[PDB]
């Protein structure tokens, strides 16, 4: 998983 | 700047994100977005001009911020889809299966449901827990963007998720989305902040 941002 | 859900806005002149919704706090003006888009006092511009800065946020552990505005900002009570818009008439929590959808600067609006509420998201920087999951896609940029029902209750902001390669999670199924929002109800209670509503 990675937040998102750009 | 005409701010409305779902809109660029950059940080420090770098990083991109999107905004969540108009919110008060007071007489100050404001927009709720992600924690990870930027840290206290940094920079937000709209269309290349200065409109606020960062008044505080937290992240890892939740995801979650709010930009004080200048007076000279609009704030609506509107979620931009595509053209159209969606009026912000409160934050009542939807349950678990019921429709949802985000918008956000690098996917437009997409909808979908939620599927389950308390995740965890084990991002680089550390844990993010109490996360609400939902199979809408969405891609890098659309952080801190709004979740709302087509009812106009307000969900959340984005967080994050599965990015594929291609930098979203849109060319997988539904089934094997997992598009992360940070609850709305802790911010505006942490922050002292009412949603503007039309």
């Amino acid at each position: 998983a990675a937040p998102x941002x750009a | 700047a005409n701010i409305v859900g779902g809109i660029e806005y950059s940080i420090n002149n770098a990083s991109l994100c999107s905004v969540g919704f108009s919110v008060t706090r007071g007489a100050t003006k404001g927009f709720v977005t992600a924690g990870h888009c930027g840290t206290v006092n940094a920079t937000a511009r709209i269309g290349g001009a200065v409109v606020g800065t960062f008044a505080a946020r937290v992240f890892p552990g939740n995801d979650r911020a709010w930009v004080s505005l200048t007076s000279a900002q609009t704030l609506l009570p509107r979620v931009a889809n595509g053209s159209s818009f969606v009026t912000v008439r409160g934050s009542t929590e939807a349950a678990v299966g019921a429709a949802v959808c985000r918008s956000g600067r690098t996917t437009g609006y997409q909808c979908g449901t939620i599927t389950a509420k308390n995740v965890t998201a084990n991002y680089a920087e550390g844990a993010v827990r109490g996360l609400t999951q939902g199979n809408a896609c969405m891609g890098r940029g659309d952080s801190g963007g709004s979740w709302i029902t087509s009812a106009g209750q307000a969900q959340g902001v984005m967080s994050g998720g599965n990015v594929q390669s291609n930098g979203n999670n849109c060319g997988i199924p539904a089934s094997q989305r997992s598009s992360l929002f940070e609850r709305l109800q802790p911010i505006l209670s942490q922050y002292g902040l009412s949603l503007v509503t039309g």
